[PDB]
This record gives C-alpha cells, structure tokens and sequence, in this order.
C-alpha cells in the first residue's frame, strides 16, 4: 500500500535528527499504523540475527520500546508480542550488552502481554507525581539553562515546558481513558467514557484509578498470558460496572481506536549562571531527579568541573540523593566530541540540534537508560602553609610565564605500557613555563617539546612563587605552590547507547 | 527445593540445619545461604560471625571415603552427592562443612623433599592463567590410590623381569635335552646343580632343599628355615628370581645363555614389604563427576524460557567467531632497523589451520596498538574441543616470524574463552613439538607482551557431551579403497580418497589397519560430521579383539590426533602391552606427551599406573621426565604434575634410593664446574676435589642411573681422571657395594657437561628396538647399545664399556693396522677366528642401522671396538650408506676385489637383516618421525626412499647390496674429508 511503502522509507532515514521524530509523527495519524509499524521494525531484526550484524541493534531495540508504549491495543487476533518475543530470545546467546540489552526487552514483553497498557501507566503516573499509597513513585524533570548564553529558542521550550497545562483531575481521567482501551479496543465507547468520568469527582476518580493500577500488578504475576487478560479483562469489566458506566465498555457496535498521547511531564526552570550545582540544593526548598543540563563548548569544561565536583561532593556528604536519585542529562546548544564518536544514536537525535525540540526533548529523557562515566584526572596540591587539597581536572593545565599571561621544579613521571609494564623515571628539569596538554596526556616544557605522560609528579624549589591553573580555569588559580601530583583516576551522564 | 542437611561445627554435641537450596542455584550461593541460616539459629553467633563461607569445605562420605567439592562455580542439581544419595534412597543427605586448616610441619616437610626430587615448585602459582595444573593434583589421586592399594607386595619389592616371548632359534640350541645349571651359592659353599629348563624358581628350591636335608649343616642354611624362608638372587646384583614363572623365561637367564656364562645365584632372605610403606594421603577426594557439563538436550536455550536460562550450549550459537587484537609492547627493542610488523591470529586443530586472519602493517616500535576486531569464517558452534587459538607476529621489509603463543579457546571445562588475556610470546631462533605449547614465556621481563579480548556472555558457554545413539560396492571402488588403506604411512590421502574414505566409513571400520586413515579424513569443523564419527565410535567389536600392532597404534598417539575419543582407544589398546614391550617404547611414549593438548589425559594416566605397578618403569620413568622438566621450558608445568603424581606413591623405599642418586649427580654436577671453569694441576685439583667429596658424605651405596640392579659403592680414585676433551668429561671409576658379586671388577662411567644427550637416549633406545625386531626373526646381529641418560642441564652420565679403544686410536691411514691390532690381543688363533666372527656380526648390525636412520656418514674418530672384536658407535651428536672403511673388510678376508668367506657372510647377513626391517616399515616410520619432532617433512622422506617403501623384496634384496659396493670403492677417501674439517 501507499502508506506502508511510506512508513518502511521513512523507518530508513531513521536506520542511517527529525528523522526519528519525523517517523512518530507519521505513525501517529492513526491506531493501525503502529502495527504496521511494529511488523516493519521486526522484520529488520530477524535479518541481523541472521546475519549478526551489530551496529544495527541498538537503534532496533530502542524503536521497539517506543512504538509498543504508544501503541492503543492489540487485537486478539494479531499476536506479534509473541513473534518479538521469540525473535529476541535466541539473543541471549550474543556478547554483551547485546545480549543484555535484549533480556530487558523480554521483560518488557512479559508484562505487556499478560497486562497490556501497564507500561505506559507506570511511566506517565510517576511523571505526574499521582502514585498510589501501595506503590508510591515520582519523576521530576529540572532544567538549568543561562538566558545570558543560551539562545531564548531553548528558554521558550523552557517556558512552554514549564507551563502546567495537564492538571491532577485530567490525569487521572486520561490514564482511565488509555487503561480501558488498550483492553476492551473499539467495543469501548470513549465518548461515554469520557462523558461519565468528567463528571466524577477527583476523589473517585483517584480511588477507581487505584483499584485499577493494583489489578494490572496482580495481573503481570499471572502464570498465563491467556488467563492473566481475562482475569484483567473480568476485574475490568466488574470494575465498570461499579463505576456506573458498563455499556460504555464491552459496545457490541465497534468505535474507532483513538490514539491517546503522553501527557508532557512535570517539568521546571532556573537560571543556571553559576556553574556549580549549588542551586540544585536550593531548589530542594527511589523517586528519580532529571537534569537537563545545557551546555556550550566553552561551558563544557565547567559543566564537567561542576558535574564531577557536585557529584563527589554528595558521594561523601550526600544531602539531594535522601529525597531523590539523581540522572543528568547533558544538552548541547569537549563532552559533545566525546559522546558523537562513541554513541551515533546520541549524535543523531540530540547532538545534532508544543515545539519541535520540546517534543524531541522530551523523547531523550523518558527512555535513555545507558549510563556514561567520564575520563577525570585527580591531583593533589600542597602548598607551604601546611595545606593540601585535592581537584579534579580533564581539559588541561597550565603554568609559567606564558599561563600567567593567559590568566627548577623537580619533575617526576611514569609512562606506562598496555600490558602493564611501566618505566619510572626523575627527570628534573628547569623552564619557564611546563603544560601538561591532554587516558593519557603530553607534558610540555616550553626551555620547545611535548613528552608523552601518564602519572606525573612536580615539586617546588624553596617556596618559588609560582601560578597554576586547571583547565585553564580563569578563577580558581594557587600560588606559590610546593608540590602538585597528577594521575588519572550514582549520577551519571545518559546517553542511549 | 532439594533438602540437605548441614552438620555445623560448633555444638554440646554437634548442631544440624536442614535447609532447603534451589537444584540450579550455585555452590557459592549454597555457602551464603548456609552462613545464613546459621547465623540464625547457631548457639553462639560470634563463631559463625569472625568465621567466612570462603574459609571452609564441604565433606561427604561415599561408601567410606571423604570427598570433597572442588569446583565451585557448579549448580547443586549437577553434584554427584545427590545422584549417590537418591540411588541409595538417602534424603536429605549431609554435608559436613568443616573448618579448613594450614598446612602442618610435616606436610610442608614432605612437600619440600618432593620438590628438590622434581627440581620444580609444583605448588608456583605465579605464570598461570587458569587454574588447570592444580585441578590434575588433585583428581590424580584417584588413579594413584586403587593402583597404591592393588599391588602385590612381596613380587612388588623383588620386582621379577620375565618375558612371555619364546626362545629364539639361537638360544633353544645352548639349552641341551631341556636341561640348565645353577651355580647356587650359600656363604662359602658354591655347588652346581642341574634343573630343567622349565622348572619354575619355587621348585629349583624344593629339589635343593631335599638334596641337602642331609648336607645341610655343609650348607650353613639356618635348620629351622625352610625351603620358603628363602629365595634364590643373582650374586652380585639385586634382581630376585621369585614367582611362578619358567625359569627359561627370565631375563638374566636369557642373558647370560646368550653369552654363555654360567648362572650363579646366592639364597637370601625375602625383602621386607613394611619397607615400602606410603605416607596416607593429605588431601580429600576430588568429585568424580567433574569432567561432565551435561548433553546438548539440557545446555540449549531454545525449549526454554529466558526465566530458567543459566547455560548456554556452544553449538546454540552460530556467529562468525571474533577476537580483539589490541597491540604488543617489548620493553626494549632487539634491534633497530626500519623493518615492519604485523600480528597474525589462527585457529587449529593438531596441525591443521583451520583459518586465518592478519592485521596492517606497522612500523616496530617499542609499542603498537591496533585495537582491531578480527572476524574469522569459523562459526563459533563448529570449534572443536581441541581448538588452539594461535597468535604469531610476523616481520618484513618475505616475512620473518619472531614470535608465537598459543590459547585454548574451549578450556579443561568444557566453557568457551571469555575476557581479557595479556600474553608473553616465546621467540624463535616448520614445525615442531615445542610449537603446539599451550604455556605463557616465564621471562616476564624482555619478552614481547600482546593483548587480546574475547567477548563476555551473560552465561557460561558450554561444550555438550555426545549422545550415542544408534549392498556392497563396485569391485573397482573395493579395489580403490585396498590401494588407499595399503600405503605408506606418510603418504597423504586427497581430497577424493577423503571422500570415498568418508562415504565409505562403515565398510572400513571393520578393518582394523585403517584407522589411521579412516579419521584422516573427517571434517573436524563441523558439528555434525564430529557427531558422526562418535556413532562410529560407538560400536568397535573388531578394534577391541583385532592383535595389537603398536605401529598402528603409535600412528594414532601423534600430532594429527588431537581428538579425546580417537587417541582413548589406542591408548586402551596399549593397556595390553607387557613390561618388557612397556620398557622398549617409554622414552617415546613420555616423548608423546607433549602432544595431549590437555594435562589430564588417557596417556599420561596409563603412564603413572604402570610405573606404580612395577619398579623398573617407575625407575626410569623418574628420569626420563626429570630431564624433561630441566631443560624444557614449554613443558616444565604438565612434567613436574606427572611426576610428583607417582612420587607419592613409590614408596620410602625407592624415595630414599631416588634421593641418594639426586645427591651424587649434584655433588658431580659441581665438581664438573670446578675443572671447567678453568696442566697437571687440572689433575691434582680433581684428585683433591675428588678425595674431599668422598670425605663430604657422598652416599656409600647408590644405584647406578641405568641399572636399578647395581649399587656402586666407594669410589676408587687412582683411577679417575679428566680425558683430553674441551668438555673434560670425568672418567669416574666405582666398585660394588655387594660383598657377594663373584669378581672384583669395578663401575665405569663418564659424567659429562656441555652437550645436550637427550637425543643419544633415543638414536640408542630406537637400536635397542632394533635389536628386539632382528630376536623376532631369531636373528643376533650382535650390536653393543650401551647406557646412556640425561638428567638435566646439558649434563649425561655415560656407561663405560670395558676393554675397548678408539679406531681413531687403533690407527694412530694404515689399513692393515685394524687386523694386526686384534691379532696382538688374542693371539690365539680359536679366540681370533671367535673374534673376527663378532667384528663382522656387528659390522652389519651397524652398516644397516646408521643406514635406515640416515646418520650413516660419519668420522672415524666416533667409531669403536672392543677387544673382543665387537664395533661400536658412540658420540650421537655428498653422502655414503655408511662408515664400511677398507680396513674392516680387510679383517673379514678381503682386499681389492676379492670375496672372502666372511665378505660374502657380511653381505648375506646385512641384507638378511635389511629384509627383516623392512617387515616392519611401518614402525620404523612412525618412530622416525616422533623422534624428529620431539627430539632435534622432506627431512623425514628419508626413511622410505633408504627403507624401500614401494618396491619389493627382490627390489630392495639389490637395493642394499648395491649400496654396500658404493661403499667399496668410497674405502679411504670421506674419512678424510671429517678429519680435514677437524684439523683445519
Ligand atoms: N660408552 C663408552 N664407553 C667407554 N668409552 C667411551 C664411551 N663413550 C665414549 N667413550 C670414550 O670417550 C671418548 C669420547 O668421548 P665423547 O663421546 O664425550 O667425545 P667428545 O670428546 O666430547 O667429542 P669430540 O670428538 O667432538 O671432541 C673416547 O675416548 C671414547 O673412547
């Protein structure tokens, strides 16, 4: 047909941006499209693991996620949970995390298929805050953009973000609306559904809302697939019938599947001048905490700085992390090279940058899962006062005549070898002006040359005054220092593969 | 939930917990699980607390035997505890978790002792990245214990040599009317007898224990022992002749008819069995059932859900296989040239690669990365179980290899590699026995170091156990297949005759000499065709009753065979051989070890029973892997496991004989050293060296390395002496430590350092095997194989023949001086013609010998004779068949062109001899080539184009005699050649 030629095209220029939101948008027009859609992606599958390709599962897996979360009902009829379900279990065998990422997915299906909807419930209910007493859960989504350097484009996504358009009663009647349909298909009237829950009160609301959610629990710890939807469908059914509205369900005469969205998340905004993540902890005057950091190149060092810095600071004195989990999230508007040569999904969708770019936002938070560690240096400084300290550092550093204009000392160093086996070695050396430029790195000693390095050590001569900076940091700069040893080394990063 | 009981420590008697643990849940979550439970419900936490689940083991009794669980990364459902249990309807069943302990001082002691006899630390733990060589010290034990316990005690101590082979044809003579003379000693009293030759030694005592009731007291025997408080001995030496044997079928009688000397014993007391006690084993009982993972109907995925998953079976999966090469780092760059490098990967079985791979060139630095992914055709469900991942790097500006290392990609548990492996590459400087070495270089220091990643899996893969499971053709075809099955063992079978081999599998397993053909030909990288061959393998009622041919079945024990099945049933076809074959073909089974690409094997298993069944085998099996260990790098860890294996087995007996004889290698090792490191003070410092060594408790009495018969006892040192050779070997000269050897004859050896004689072990125990084809045809070409070992580093221990002089010698080119030399020893004319009659049975013996194994050319100066007119080689480091210099012919009668009555009774009994070899093409070609590899292919085409593997006899019956004119007109003229090179 016409529309399904259309839909495998586009499902192309996505397996290769809007591209991928292109791809939602279109399959978004009608229920029956998602179907299409999900034997199109399947087919792709079946023909890497027939010829065990790699670079081509982490797209196939994510789509997969996404479409089946959207997508209304499932006729009885059409059993393409269960052909997915057995196309992925004969990747158990594959390397990791091929073979992890796919045992998720089976997870994913079992509770689909013995009660479907439940997927989406749980997402939008824990972005809404609306979490039952039996099962309490939360999602927070937090924004910290610099008017001064982000461009207004991104503050008005921001801005429409932060605007608190879904309230606690329309939740509540839409995540109804989504669970009865995605059971009862088109025999369920939803104009007489809508209708009769406009007028129930939110207390009734919220109260049949959670004799539904604790049934689809139940129901995922059912044996059979077949059993578990029927017992689903009778507590279903009986529910409705208590509610005061059993013709509404169960309609002899089929309707028209409506294609129910996703509500957008509670989401906020402050000002993020500062680099560091002190307003985090002012905002606060296991439930997760998304962060969406923005980021420019010249920020990217800072962001670094502050993210590592905030991150261990709570590592040991942890105050946020009683109240939430946290998980950031990097936008860009260093890090970026980083993530685009080794995740070209990321570099694709968010890399490469309601609104077009809150809806793509949007998408990147709710289902990027793969967390990202970055590469740190740690160095310890001491000084002649008897004071030490300790920093971290990625970019660079920087000392002498020529750093000062920009903002004998006993050198120590210790190459090292992939097999581990090293070569120490004291070579002290006089200069007026050392670098050392970026794991490994490359000393520089300006007498010019550049030496390969990996652990270094430099010590000060009788108290010589002398500047250093990290990372050519503007600011943060010691003098007069006496020795200073360099050597390279939750809340990560998200990246979604 | 499978229930087991755990008897807990701590009480105030001994305190149970019956818990109940999953039948997949694994043995270290067991240990969790039972700390927690004890923690629970023990009387006193605090013990159960300061104490871990890593710091004990978990016992069970068998049917009177502790065993224990060695392998911990195992799931309960698998132990062989509850397979026991439910089979003697025991439910629950107990498990004593037992405290573990250190090692005691005496344990630690024996350990010391055993490891100076080794001459390695089998407990070093350091250069291994597997814990295999500690599993085979543990599950060894199994072998040795029924072994230890199913000896004969008193036949064990006195370890009786007897032969099951007819007399020959020359020995039934010199047995007159059935009849034999002992000459039986007793104190002062040396009287004859005369028996039959097929009486047995327990009746020999009967009829001298009649004759002399009345003339005992004349005897001085005791009168109240009787004719069993007694065993004959031979004088002199200590070989009993005890059990129920004839006593024509001995091996000191058959020697001694031989050589026509007369048989003297003495009566001695039977050898006490307490002395041979064996210290009770330290450790626990390994469990048996831990070789075996399981069918491929319980390791697959599929039939299951991923709720159930725990192991994968390999054949399951079915992607390309895949390795990481990251880069090689030498700490210091060999040479500096602006040469290129590039690493290579391969996977193989025995010999044959299977695939390859390669990498771009890059210039040799110090250190190069590559970090590249490479892919090889081979699915990873076709590896077999064999599979050698080797990993060489080649060199260029063609390409000059430098160094090579190998991997096992399926381990000794049945589990595919998974992880990161850093390895140091052994150094070159074809192929080879030591090219096959699944060991890691020790030299940690300057030795290029290259990484490798094989990808991690959620599960274990595992390889499955096969399942057994259960007209003619064309005479043309018929015809094809008997030419094929009827070649020589060397020659290749195309890819055609593979196929009508293949197709025809079922029509050639009934005959037995095929096999070595048949299993030529399977694909061995494919699962199914591997699972054809085991049905195959299944049923072999022909091969289990077919005569044993140890041609055919040392041809299976070789490289190609890399197989578990295949190489299992030569070596249960071995376990029919007889001591005496057993002692013959040791060095070349030991020397076939280093082929078993496992440790734990069916060959080194039989190699350690027979030794500790007999004395003799275990003798020089002590020092045939000794030498092993102290010379070969790459074998050194699967030898010094073998080893310590038997010794603890032995007996304090023979553990104190194999200390002394360690003593006195390495006391002379030392004083070797002395004189080489730097003149008749050469001759006064070893005398001084000498008489203090002697004062520095050198043992009184040691049994000579080659001879468990002979004790030497004080040194004699007026007659020692360092010979005129840049090495300086010692003459050293012992004298007996028994008071009744008949004659005071003294023990000449040469201990000599500088030259490596672990070939000479071999080009003198393949003469020796030479020796008994030429008996099987009651042939006695009389050739003198003297002692030779090897006992470590370029150390040897050479026996001294007495009465014998160099040709060189003899010479010092003159040709009658050889005729008139031994006319002047035995003048007498009967003990001449006697004499020359040896000089030409042996000139034969030798012409033929140094002939078929291609090292005929030789000088004159490595050639001797006896007096008594025996030749002799000695010193194994344009052609010639053979050294056949005029002057021997000159004393057979011949000069020019003549033909003597001896010439031509040369010439009759070379070929004569030729012709018997040739019966036996088949050995002389596996062993070749054996040797070659283990030892030092074109090279080993000479053993058929000189053993006339093709024509036939009248083809060959001129071969040879040809080649023994070649030699008459060569006389005098390549001998000069050697000493020219020698002098210049
Ligand atoms: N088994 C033996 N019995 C008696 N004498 C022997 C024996 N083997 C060697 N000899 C004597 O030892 C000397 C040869 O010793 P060996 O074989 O070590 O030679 P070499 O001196 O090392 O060799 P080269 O000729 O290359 O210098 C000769 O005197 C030979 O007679």
């Amino acid at each position: 047909t016409c529309t399904e030629d259309r839909i495998q095209h586009a499902l192309e220029r996505c397996l290769h941006c809007l591209n991928c939101w292109s791809l939602q948008e279109l399959v978004s027009r009608d229920p029956g499209h998602f179907l299409i859609l999900l034997e199109q992606i399947l087919q792709k599958t079946r023909e890497v693991q027939e010829k065990g390709t790699y670079d081509l599962l982490a797209p196939l897996a994510l789509l997969f996620y996404s479409t089946v979360l959207c997508t209304p009902h499932f006729p009885p009829d059409s059993d393409l949970l269960l052909k997915a379900a057995r196309t992925y279990h004969r990747f158990l065998t594959w390397p990791v995390p091929y073979c992890s990422i796919c045992q998720e997915l089976l997870t994913f299906i079992d509770a689909e298929l013995k009660a479907p909807g439940i997927s989406y419930q749980r997402l939008v209910r824990a972005e809404q805050g609306l979490s039952t007493r039996s099962h309490r859960s939360s999602t927070v989504t937090v924004l910290l953009l610099n008017p001064v350097e982000v461009q207004a484009e991104f503050l008005d996504v921001a801005d429409k973000l932060s605007t608190p358009g879904p309230s606690p009663h329309s939740a509540y009647i839409t995540l109804l609306l989504h669970a009865f349909q995605a059971t009862f298909g088109a025999h369920c009237d939803l104009s007489g559904l809508h209708r009769r829950l406009q007028s129930k009160t939110l207390a009734e609301l919220e109260a049949i809302f959670t004799e539904t959610a604790e049934a689809q629990e139940l129901a995922s710890g059912i044996g059979d697939a077949a059993e578990a939807r029927q017992w689903l469908r009778t507590k279903l059914q009986a529910v409705g019938e208590k509610a005061g509205f059993p013709g509404v369900l169960d309609t002899a005469k089929p309707g028209k599947l409506r294609t129910i969205p996703i509500p957008v998340a509670r989401c906020y905004t402050y000002s993020w001048n500062q680099d560091s993540f002190d307003i985090l902890q002012e905002i606060l005057l296991a439930s997760t905490l998304r962060v969406v950091v923005f980021g420019s190149d010249r920020i990217s060092g800072k962001v670094a700085r502050a993210y590592s810095n905030l991150r261990r600071l709570e590592n040991n004195r942890p105050l946020l992390t009683r109240f939430f989990k946290l998980q950031f999230f990097y936008v860009p508007v260093d890090i970026s090279h980083y993530l685009g040569m080794l995740d070209p999904w990321y570099e694709r969708n968010v890399l490469g940058l309601l609104p077009i770019l809150a809806d793509m936002l949007l998408y990147y938070c709710r289902f990027a899962a793969r967390p990202v560690l970055l590469q740190v240096y740690q160095t310890e400084l001491t000084f002649i006062t008897g004071e030490k300290t300790t920093e971290i550092f990625i970019h660079s550093l920087e000392l002498g005549h020529s750093a000062a204009t920009r903002a004998t000392l006993q050198i120590i160093y210790s190459k090292g070898a992939i097999s581990g086996r090293s070569r120490w070695s004291n070579m002290e050396k006089l200069c007026t002006s050392v670098n050392l430029s970026k794991e490994a790195l490359t000393l520089n000693l300006t007498e010019t040359s550049q030496i390969k390095v990996d652990k270094v050590q430099i010590i000060g001569s009788n108290s010589c005054p002398f500047a250093v900076c990290l990372d050519q940091d503007e600011r943060k700069i010691l003098q007069s220092v006496i020795r200073c040893e360099v050597s390279p080394c939750c809340l990560p990063i998200m990246t979604f593969s | 939930l499978i229930p087991i009981e755990f008897v807990l420590p701590t009480s105030k008697t001994p305190e149970t917990a019956l818990l109940h643990v999953a039948g997949h849940g694994n043995v270290e979550q067991m240990k969790a699980q039972v700390w927690l439970r004890a923690l629970e419900t023990s009387v006193s936490a605090d013990f159960y607390h300061r104490l871990g689940p890593d710091h004990f083991l978990l016992l069970y009794q068998k049917k009177g035997q502790w065993y224990e669980i060695y392998d911990k990364y195992q799931v309960v459902q698998t132990l062989d505890c509850l397979r026991y249990w439910k089979v003697l309807h025991r439910s629950p069943g107990q498990i004593h978790v037992v405290q573990r302990h250190a090692p005691s001082e005496e344990t630690l002691a024996f350990q010391r002792q055993l490891n100076a006899l080794i001459g390695y630390d089998v407990t070093d733990v350091s250069n291994v990245h597997d814990d295999e060589l500690e599993f085979t010290r543990r599950r060894l034990v199994t072998p040795r214990m029924a072994e230890v316990a199913g000896r004969d005690p008193k036949l064990y101590a006195m370890h009786p040599w007897v032969t099951s082979k007819p007399l020959p044809e020359y020995l039934l003579k010199k047995i007159t009317n059935n009849c034999v003379f002992i000459v039986i000693h007793r104190s002062t009293t040396s009287q004859t007898i005369k028996v039959s030759a097929d009486d047995t030694p327990g009746t020999i005592l009967q009829s001298f224990f009649t004759k002399m009731a009345k003339k005992k007291s004349l005897m001085d025997i005791p009168e109240s022992q009787n004719e069993r408080d007694f065993v004959l001995r031979v004088c002199g030496r200590d070989e009993y002749l005890v059990g129920e044997t004839p006593i024509k079928n001995f091996q000191w009688v058959r020697q001694c008819l031989k050589n026509g000397e007369e048989i003297h014993l003495v009566l001695d007391t039977p050898p006490d069995p307490a002395l041979d006690e064996v210290r009770k084993e330290e450790w626990p009982l390994v469990d048996d059932c831990t070789g075996v993972t399981g069918y491929h109907e319980q390791l697959t995925i599929h039939g299951k859900d991923h709720e159930s998953v725990f192991t994968v079976s390999l054949w399951d999966c079915d992607r390309k296989f895949r390795v990481k090469i990251r880069g090689i780092d030498i700490p210091v760059l060999p040479r500096t040239a602006d040469l290129t490098v590039f690493v290579e990967a391969n996977i193989q079985y025995g010999q044959q690669v299977l695939c390859q791979r390669r990498t771009s060139p890059k210039p040799f630095t110090e250190e190069v990365l590559w970090n590249v992914w490479l892919e090889f055709s081979i699915k990873i469900k076709d590896l077999p179980k064999g599979a050698l991942l080797n990993l060489q790097i080649y060199c260029g500006k063609k390409a000059q290899l430098l160094y090579y290392v190998n991997l096992l990609l399926i381990d000794h548990r049945f589990l595919l590699r998974h992880g990161e492996y850093v390895l140091h590459m052994w150094q070159l400087s074809s192929f080879n026995a030591d090219k096959l070495t699944s060991a890691t270089n020790p030299d940690k220091e300057n030795s290029m170091s290259i990484s490798i990643l094989l990808d991690n899996y959620c599960h274990p893969i595992a390889l499955p156990k096969h399942r057994p499971t259960p007209a003619e053709m064309p005479n043309q075809l018929r015809k094809q297949l008997e030419a094929i099955i009827a070649t020589d063992p060397l020659n290749p079978l195309t890819a055609e005759d593979k196929e009508l081999l293949w197709h025809f599998r079922y029509e050639s397993l009934k005959d037995p000499k095929a096999y070595p053909k048949l299993f030529s030909s399977v694909k061995w990288g494919q699962q199914e065709i591997v699972a054809k061959t085991y049905q195959l393998l299944a049923k072999r009622e022909v091969w289990d009753q077919s005569a044993l041919d140890v041609g055919l079945t040392m041809q299976l024990l070789d490289c190609n065979f890399s197989d578990e099945n295949v190489r299992a049933i030569a070596v249960q076809k071995l376990e029919s051989l007889e001591d005496d074959d057993v002692l013959h073909y040791l060095l070349q089974l030991v020397q076939a070890v280093k082929f078993e690409p496992y440790h734990d094997s069916a060959l080194a298993r039989f190699l350690l029973k027979r030794g500790l069944r007999n004395k003799r085998i275990g003798h020089f099996l002590f020092w045939f892997l000794r030498s092993e260990i102290a010379q070969s790098r790459h074998y050194q860890q699967r030898f010094a496991v073998i080893l310590e294996a038997y010794l603890r087995g032995c007996g304090t007996a023979m553990l104190h004989d194999f200390t002394q004889q360690v003593q006195v290698i390495d006391m002379l090792q030392k004083v070797t050293i002395d004189i080489k490191s730097l003149s008749s003070q050469v001759i006064s410092q070893l005398k001084q060296k000498l008489e203090n060594l002697q004062n520095l408790n050198l043992p009184q009495s040691f049994r000579v390395p080659y001879d468990p018969g002979l004790k030497a006892g004080a040194l004699v040192i007026e007659k020692c002496k360092v010979m005129a050779s840049k090495k300086k070997p010692l003459w050293l000269e012992f004298k007996c430590a028994d008071p009744t050897a008949l004659s005071n004859e003294t023990i000449g050896i040469i201990f000599k350092h500088g030259d490596d004689l672990r070939q000479d072990m071999l080009i003198l125990q393949i003469l020796r095997i030479m020796e008994s084809i030429w008996e099987t045809e009651s042939l006695d070409l009389c050739l003198l194989p003297y002692g030779c070992i090897s006992t470590g580093d370029k150390i040897g221990m050479i026996e001294i023949v007495k009465d014998a002089t160099t040709i060189a010698k003899i010479q010092q080119f003159k040709d009658e001086v050889l005729s008139h030399w031994l006319k002047e020893k035995c003048p007498i004319e009967e003990k001449f013609q006697a004499a020359v009659e040896r000089f030409v049975y042996s000139c034969a013996g030798y012409c033929v010998a140094t002939f078929v194994l291609g090292i005929g050319d030789r000088h004159n100066d490595n050639i001797m004779i006896s007096e008594t007119g025996n030749l002799f080689h000695i010193d194994f480091g344009e052609r010639v068949p053979f050294v056949l210099t005029p002057d021997f012919l000159f004393v057979m009668g011949t000069s020019g062109k003549k033909t003597s009555l001896h010439f031509q009774k040369f010439q009759d009994v070379c070929v004569k001899a030729y012709l018997a070899l040739r019966h036996h093409t088949n050995l002389l070609i596996i062993l070749f080539s054996m040797m070659l590899m283990t030892g030092m292919k074109e090279d080993i085409e000479y053993i058929r184009d000189a053993l006339t593997v093709g024509k036939s006899e009248e083809d060959a019956k001129k071969y040879f005699l040809d080649q023994i004119e070649v030699c008459r007109d060569k006389g005098w003229t390549v001998q000069f050649n050697w000493f020219l090179h020698l002098v210049l």
